[PDB]
């Protein structure tokens, strides 16, 4: 019973005063309505939460295609326009001399 | 180039050695079709329809 | 302005020395002190070819039209094609310690710091970095130190086991605007 | 003092300023407007003292304290763990089409889609706040027996997993065990026979 | 490139009486344009299956990408915004596809933005 | 400009093949291991010696009889020591100061002192006579491979003239027989014996302690070369050497004043008493925010009643305190001169931050004297070990590498894996930041292990058992090549006459016995 | 990068665990005796 | 990993197996007869890059060590998944730092833990 | 995806002899070589990528090009300030980092003894 | 501190190459021929 | 055209004259602004913008003048740059690195690069990869004139410059037209 250890309590003071902080560390995120500043329903902690993880973990497809070029020296056009679409691909091709 | 029991005493090197490669590689050119660069995009228009 | 911005960007935020005194002199009073003004500080590039070339914009004159836009135009496309103008609007950095590796060997990463007489005030009185024997380096794993070993009494561990190597970490870099600032906020809070 | 204790908690100069102005001007109009004693100056230092001390503590046992066993937290991952676990039981109200918006449910939906999810790194306050959320999450999630005690976050979240915990008395030390068996011997080999 | 120039220099000093092929497969980022294959409603006349018998594909098609023009004349009694709701795009949209231009006359020649429906 | 001609010399390997093709075979240069069935690509190799032998100082040049066999097991116990540091967390760090090193270097010490030795682990190189511990301990005597009681017994003593030779009580009073894994503090309080400097070929530590290293003088000439040089250059031969000689001895004694820059008295100060060594407590105080600092035997009562919460403030000369959370250290009081001829008093600890006047390369030198300078230990074999791997860690040659097919993973292997996190919401898998586990079970067989492979691991934090893609586990490697890198590089014993070497053909690995 | 590998010619780069050429092949047509045993 | 790796491997000429030390002088054993006895090394001499005049190691009849730069070969350790002893360069900045979650609460030095205090 | 199953190019060598075991030791040959050639240029990006993860700057460009869109997942034009685009491509780096270890590790899985390929 | 004062002049004079390494030829000038030549022409007599 | 032997070349004229002017000017310019700054009392000049510009002018002209010069930027002028209290600019060590790197050392001039890699990445111009490539290729190691240019093509940024490819294609030429030893030049 030494391993045992006490689930902690989180109060919705402190949940919001983090909230506030980051809503502080990245303002774009409220800009953007990536998060709000407001922790109203029950449901809002996680709600904000998978908000986060999205805004961080997809990249737009221009960026991807931008980044895989970098790097990678993947060869391509890449279009900046709202009505262009990178569309990542594969090329076979047959050689012979 | 050292090795004086070469194809005579009977030593026929496993591994084409690295000076060969280099020079074989040295003495022919390189295509330019070969190094397949595009950053523009597709001719959708001209590009079939170009010069008999 | 971009002075300004710099030197407070330097602390992380009141002001920093660096803004007290900038490398761009003042105007002179007339039409040839503006010419010759322009002269000596921007003279690389040609800036009246420059300043011609700003005019038009699609079309459109900017001069006869828009006038603050114009101006920030040719402002923004002189800044931008001169070389000394970009040599002076740079941004103050910190200043790299040179270091010497351990006199007791732990880590080939772990190094001897050099310190400026800013940063000890105190300490013997030592020559120039190069002088005392330490040298560029870094890496990604690198880590400063200051040196020292901790005191043998007379016992056997100290007779027969080797010398126990106390080090203190230290930055590996120095921060001039933020010292300066610091401690004239420490003047104005003495006075 | 009150409101400067909580409002400022996460930028410490700021904070520091904040009450510097407070007591400063608390002394201003403690020094003229007032009389024959110097106590009321010796209570603002002493209420500085009181603010500043209440707040440090605040962020050490609502915050440092409960973040700071990270083994408990299964070294950032059983934060990870709940936190899909969570998003699992509650997906009618996080991703639906009541719930939101279908732009949100396809980004969602293509992070998922990818040949291996990997987990986005995060700057410190969101850390902060992802590790606060999922154990209030984790709260509910649990089985009622280790709602209040268990060790390790995720514990129990997952129904089946395969354990090691297959040594009950290797824990405890080799004299007791040790005296108990000559004992025990002893008699079983000085009582009976079969 | 480099790995691909030492590779197929392999064929250089390749064995006796021995031959080699090479089959390259990459990742290439391909561009979907909307301007140029638009997506548009079904015509309001159908297409039967007459459309194509043999020697249809030579004779009562063309090769896709169709032609859409980015070039538009004014006509007399218009304004800014009655040629974009004649050309289905906002006006903000056509002032800059136009940006060199401050005002539109009747008779003159303009840039269609290529978002233009 | 030396560099306008590229000069590719001749490649090692090709070196190594003309030497072993002038040899025919070179029987002479091989391991006695490669002359029995099916060797291994280790015992494919010539006779080079590796970097495991560097610590052990018992066998000299030639070992004499067992003593080859008692390092092999310091080796094993070396082993076994990196693969319980892996396990529970601490090994080198790339990064790592002094301080966090002696912190690291202590709680390992600690679980190896609590972990049996494994001999299933141990294992036999060619020729070498399979031997038990208690062989072993009752030739070399108890100290040398130590029971817990005996490990026990000199960190928690002091004397010097019980260098334990046989064995000792049990609480239940019997002689204990256990072998836990070799612990560098041990080794350590063993070097503090003279008994024991003697035994291991170190006995010149006695009369060498204190004294200089002899001069090296930059070109020293024979009496060959000196018998043309005239008088008047011989006078400046000797005026060279003679300086160079008084400059390093005078160098020495200026060292080992051992003298330090006091800032506050803008001096350079050096020690003249030791007070012995005071346990100390640290005293905020309550108003100004002051940091005090009290010697815990004065205040013993008032420090306990705080101790148990009755009262929680403890005031001295009308200034109240709190004492701190822990602060709770071992210091020594050190009387200081001055240059002035002037007396302070000054703790161990402040005294240490200091900053030298003299700090020449070979202050440890005695250690060895005349062979080259160590800032370690260099009697003590983990130490030794203990340092070589922290070097070729520095240097990236040794930590954590994905792992490939052929790094010989299997049961018992120390592993960092990705922790595999589990959604319904995903498609294909979810990846997690490493944590370390051991390896369960691995099949090699492609039947029994599909394409993407997999590995039954047990992650330490909860012990939970899962099945992990390979490519998410890493392993700690000891060299850059492989192809297994999970193994450490065994030395082979020297044979000076290597022509005659016997092999049974009927059982080379001498399995009947 | 270079025409011919740093991996080649460079001894800091050299690899411990490689043999010579002929060693193996002699280890490789050792046939030992098969009667290891009395009885088989 | 050899012991003194690069006084033997690297600072050596033979790589340590091949004697410098031998004289040429004639062999009377019957498979040494061949060999006879060398003039001494010519001496004020300009060699050619891979030889010597085979007095010493120092100076071998054959040069085997390159004369360009030497580089050890790129760790193949992960500089990315370690997590090593925070610095004061990254404390200092800890507050703009994105790491990991596993860089937060990471079990030796959790950052997390810093970050707070 | 992770380890062997993936890449950004893909190359195949299709050999062709008139007996097997010339096309066999040809295969054996040209294998070796691009093991070696092929361990030279990942690790040359090997160190390239270690020294962009320890840090640099982002592109204007790059920047832009991760700003275009009229609106983003949550409905409105997204604000993606430097820091969090240097976030992605660092993600993006770490993982091709995994992928030139494993590479690299494997070519030095075949030693003489244990060669399988 | 003050200008063109004696430490500064000796500082401007950067670091001082031994004689020791020098390697000077027959004539008292540097050599032509490559280090490890001149290294071995000059090696200690045995 | 080689920017290199530009620097060396222009060393022969006058070179050290030139540089005890640089430095008796530099004197003259540390009086005046002290003048000028006549509340930060005790950290003016040195504190200035314009005191590190004057600095930098200092260095990038001892660059043109001969060896000893060349040789002493990184080494007595920075350390009295940092004895000074003058804070650096990118300029000041971009000029530092490719100092070291005409002397040839490239161990010191790649470790500067590497703490602006760490701390100041943001600021970093292309100058400073010219540096390095040019430094190479004085070394004659051109598998890290070669790496560099990978690297420097990786990230796009900062964009490379026609002196960039001018260094680094001169590096290629350099390495190509090089002999071997005997054993390698039989075919």
């Amino acid at each position: 019973n030494m391993n045992v250890v006490q689930r902690p309590c989180i109060e919705d003071g402190l949940l919001s005063l983090v909230l506030e902080a980051v809503t502080k560390r990245h303002p774009n995120w409220v800009k953007a309505g990536v998060i709000q500043t407001t922790l109203k329903d029950p449901f809002d902690a996680l709600r904000w939460m998978m908000h986060i993880f999205i805004r961080l973990s997809y990249v737009p497809h221009a960026g991807a295609a931008t980044i895989a070029r970098l790097s990678r020296r993947r060869i391509g056009p890449i279009g900046l326009e709202p009505h262009q679409f990178n569309v990542p691909a594969e090329l076979g091709f047959v050689e012979q001399y | 180039s050292h090795r004086r029991d070469y194809i005579r005493m009977g030593y026929i090197p496993r591994y084409t050695p690295w000076e060969w490669i280099a020079i074989q590689e040295a003495d022919q050119p390189l295509i330019a079709e070969q190094i397949r660069q595009d950053n523009i995009g597709t001719s959708y228009f001209f590009s079939l329809n170009r010069y008999w | 302005q971009t002075l300004q911005n710099n030197a407070v960007e330097a602390v992380g935020a009141g002001s920093a020395p660096w803004s007290i005194l900038g490398p761009l002199t003042a105007i002179g009073p007339t039409a040839e002190d503006t010419m010759v003004w322009l002269q000596q500080h921007y003279g690389d590039v040609d800036v009246m070819s420059i300043m011609r070339w700003a005019r038009f914009r699609k079309g459109k004159d900017l001069m006869a039209k828009d006038r603050p836009q114009y101006l920030a135009r040719a402002a923004a496309w002189i800044e931008l094609l001169s070389k000394r103008n970009r040599e002076m609007e740079e941004v103050p950095l910190t200043y790299m310690r040179k270091s010497k590796p351990l006199v007791l060997d732990t880590n080939s990463n772990v190094r001897v710091a050099w310190q400026t007489p800013l940063m000890r005030s105190g300490g013997p009185p030592r020559l120039l970095a190069r002088e005392e024997g330490y040298v560029f380096h870094h890496s990604n794993s690198s880590r400063f130190v200051e040196e020292t070993y901790r005191h043998p009494g007379e016992s056997l561990q100290s007779r027969y086991l080797a010398l126990q190597p106390l080090h203190t970490e230290v930055s590996a870099k120095e921060d001039f605007q933020r010292l300066y600032y610091q401690a004239q906020k420490h003047h104005k809070q003495q006075e | 003092a009150e409101a400067a204790v909580t409002k400022f908690l996460f930028q410490r100069g700021s904070f520091e300023s904040m009450l510097h102005r407070i007591i400063t001007d608390a002394l201003e109009k403690m020094s003229t407007l007032a009389l024959g004693g110097q106590e009321g100056n010796l209570a603002l230092e002493a209420l500085k003292r009181q603010t500043l001390f209440k707040r440090n503590d605040y962020i050490q046992k609502r915050l440092i304290d409960v973040v700071s066993n990270s083994a408990y937290l299964g070294y950032g991952d059983s934060v990870w763990q709940v936190f899909f676990a969570a998003v699992e039981a509650n997906e009618e109200n996080l991703l639906s089409d009541r719930a939101t918006t279908d732009a949100i449910r396809a980004a969602w939906e293509g992070v998922m889609r990818e040949d291996v999810v990997r987990l986005p790194d995060v700057t410190g306050v969101v850390a902060l706040y992802l590790t606060l959320v999922c154990i209030r999450e984790s709260g509910r999630l649990v089985p009622e027996e280790l709602k209040e005690l268990s060790s390790g976050l995720e514990d129990g979240v997952r129904p089946g997993v395969r354990k090691l915990q297959q040594y009950p008395l290797i824990f405890l030390h080799p004299t007791v065990k040790r005296r108990f068996v000559v004992k025990a011997v002893a008699e079983i080999l000085h009582n009976s026979s079969s | 490139t480099e790995f691909e120039k030492r590779m197929y220099d392999i064929r250089h000093w390749l064995h006796r009486q021995t031959s080699c092929e090479f089959h390259t497969i990459y990742r290439r980022n391909v561009i979907h344009d909307s301007a140029v294959f638009p997506t548009e409603h079904d015509p309001a006349t159908p297409t039967t299956h007459e459309h194509h018998r043999m020697f249809s594909f030579a004779l009562d098609w063309q090769s896709a990408p169709v032609n859409r023009l980015s070039t538009d004349t004014v006509h007399e009694g218009e304004s800014w915004d009655a040629v974009a709701q004649r050309l289905g795009c906002s006006v903000g949209e056509l002032k800059d596809a136009n940006a060199e231009r401050e005002t539109i006359e009747a008779g003159v020649v303009i840039n269609v933005p290529v978002t233009a429906t | 400009t030396e560099r306008n001609t590229i000069h590719y010399g001749v490649p090692i390997q090709q070196i190594v093949d003309e030497f072993v093709f002038r040899h025919r075979n070179a029987r002479g240069e091989r391991p006695l291991d490669y002359f029995k069935p099916f060797p291994n690509f280790r015992a494919l190799r010539l006779n080079r010696m590796y970097r495991d032998v560097e610590g052990f100082s018992l066998m000299k040049q030639r070992p004499e009889f067992l003593e080859w066999e008692l390092f092999t097991r310091y080796r094993q116990h070396h082993q076994q020591r990196r693969r319980l540091a892996l396990l529970h967390g601490l090994e080198p760090v790339a990064n790592e100061t002094a301080q966090e090193r002696d912190t690291r270097r202590h709680r390992l010490d600690e679980i190896c002192e609590r972990t049996p030795f494994d001999e299933r682990e141990m294992r036999v190189n060619d020729d070498e006579m399979r031997v038990s511990v208690e062989t072993l301990r009752s030739w070399f005597g108890v100290y040398m491979l130590p029971s817990p009681t005996v490990v026990n017994a000199v960190l928690g003593g002091s004397a010097s003239v019980n260098l334990h030779l046989y064995h000792l009580a049990d609480e239940m009073g019997t002689a204990d027989t256990r072998e836990h894994v070799l612990s560098s503090r041990y080794l350590n309080r063993l070097l503090l014996l003279e008994s024991y400097q003697n035994r291991v070929g170190r006995g010149f530590m006695n009369h060498v302690v204190g004294r200089a290293p002899e001069p090296v003088v930059p070109h020293e000439q024979p009496q060959e070369v000196l018998r043309h040089f005239s008088a008047e250059e011989r006078a400046m031969y000797e005026q060279h050497v003679k300086e160079q000689t008084s400059r390093q001895l005078g160098e020495w004694e200026r060292a080992m004043k051992r003298r330090r820059w006091l800032t506050d008295h803008q001096q350079y100060g050096h020690v003249v008493s030791h007070g012995l060594e005071t346990s100390v407590v640290d005293l905020s105080h309550t108003e100004t925010g002051a940091v005090l600092t009290v010697s815990t035997k004065a205040y013993e009562q008032e420090i306990e009643a705080v101790r148990m919460k009755t009262n929680a403030t403890i005031k001295v000369d009308g200034m109240v305190y709190n004492l701190l959370p822990n602060s709770e250290r071992r210091v020594v009081p050190l009387t200081v001169q001055l240059d002035s001829g002037e007396k302070i008093d000054m703790t161990s600890e402040d005294f240490d931050r200091c900053e030298l006047e003299a700090f020449p390369r070979n202050l440890n030198h005695a250690l060895n004297y005349g062979i080259a300078n160590y800032a370690y230990n260099r009697g003590n074999y983990v130490e030794t070990q203990d340092s070589i791997w922290e070097e070729q860690t520095a240097s990236g040659q040794e930590g954590w590498s994905p792992a490939t097919h052929a790094d010989g993973l299997r049961e018992g292997l120390p592993v960092r894996a990705r922790r595999p996190i589990f959604s319904s919401s995903a498609e294909q898998r979810i990846a997690g930041g490493p944590q370390r586990a051991v390896i369960i079970q691995y099949h090699h067989q492609p039947f029994f292990n599909p394409e993407p492979r997999l590995v039954k691991v047990a992650f330490q934090c909860d012990g939970t058992i899962m099945e992990v893609p390979i490519s998410d586990v890493m392993i700690w490697q000891r060299r850059y090549h492989g192809p297994e890198r999970t193994v450490g590089d065994e030395s082979r014993r020297y044979n000076p006459a290597a022509m005659r070497r016997y092999v049974d053909v009927t059982d080379p690995f001498n399995e009947k016995t | 990068s270079a025409n011919i590998p740093r991996s080649v010619w460079d001894p800091a780069q050299h690899n411990p665990n490689w043999s010579d050429s002929y060693g193996h092949d002699i280890t490789n047509r050792r046939a030992w005796p098969a009667r290891k045993w009395t009885v088989g | 990993q050899l012991q003194a790796q690069d006084r033997i491997i690297c600072g050596t000429h033979g790589a340590g197996i091949v004697a410098h030390q031998t004289a040429v002088n004639s062999s009377d054993n019957p498979m040494l007869s061949s060999v006879t006895t060398a003039a001494p090394a010519a001496d004020l001499s300009r060699t050619k890059p891979h030889e010597g005049t085979g007095t010493s190691e120092r100076d071998p009849y054959i040069r085997t060590l390159h004369n360009q730069r030497s580089a050890a070969p790129e760790s193949s350790v992960s500089q990315s998944h370690t997590v090593n002893a925070p610095t004061v360069d990254e404390c200092e900045m800890l507050a703009e730092r994105w790491g990991t979650m596993n860089y937060w609460h990471n079990d030796t030095f959790p950052r997390l833990v810093v970050f707070l205090k | 995806e992770d380890g062997i199953r993936g890449s950004e190019v893909t190359y195949k060598i299709v050999l062709e002899g008139f007996w097997d075991h010339h096309v066999m030791k040809l295969a054996e040959d040209v294998c070796m070589f691009l093991k070696d050639v092929g361990r030279q240029i990942v690790e040359e990006k090997l160190v390239a990528v270690r020294r962009l993860l320890q840090g640099g700057a982002v592109d204007p460009e790059l920047l832009a090009a991760f700003n275009c869109a009229r609106a983003g997942p949550f409905g409105g034009l997204d604000e993606y300030d430097k820091e969090e685009v240097a976030n992605f491509l660092r993600s993006d780096l770490r993982r091709l980092e995994e992928q030139c270890l494993s590479v690299i590790n494997r070519c030095n899985v075949p030693v003489p003894g244990a060669t399988n390929i | 501190d003050t200008q063109n004062d004696k430490k500064q002049l000796a500082r401007r004079l950067g670091r001082y190459m031994l004689f020791a390494n020098r390697s000077l030829d027959d004539t008292g000038f540097p050599t032509d021929a490559r280090a490890d030549d001149y290294t071995r022409w000059m090696a200690p007599p045995s | 055209c080689d920017p290199a032997l530009t620097y060396k070349l222009l060393g022969d004229e006058n070179g050290e004259e030139r540089a005890q002017e640089a430095y008796r000017w530099f004197d003259l310019a540390l009086t005046s602004l002290a003048v000028d700054c006549g509340h930060f009392v005790p950290y003016l000049p040195q504190g200035t913008a314009a005191a590190s510009h004057i600095t930098n002018a200092l260095m990038r002209t001892l660059l043109t003048c001969g060896y000893t010069h060349v040789a002493a930027i990184p080494d007595s002028v920075y350390d009295r740059m940092g004895s000074m209290g003058i804070s650096p600019t990118i300029s000041t060590y971009e000029l530092v690195m490719l100092a070291l790197s005409l002397q040839g050392n490239m161990v010191e001039a790649e470790s500067i690069l590497s703490f602006l890699r760490s701390h100041h990445s943001e600021h970093i111009t292309v100058e400073s990869f010219n540096a390095l490539l040019l430094g190479h290729r004085e070394a004659r190691q051109f598998d890290c004139c070669d790496a560099i240019w990978q690297e420097l093509v990786d990230r796009r940024w900062p964009r490379a410059s026609p002196l960039t490819a001018e260094l680094y294609l001169r590096s290629i030429m350099d390495h190509a037209n090089t002999p071997t030893s005997e054993p390698l030049q039989s075919f």
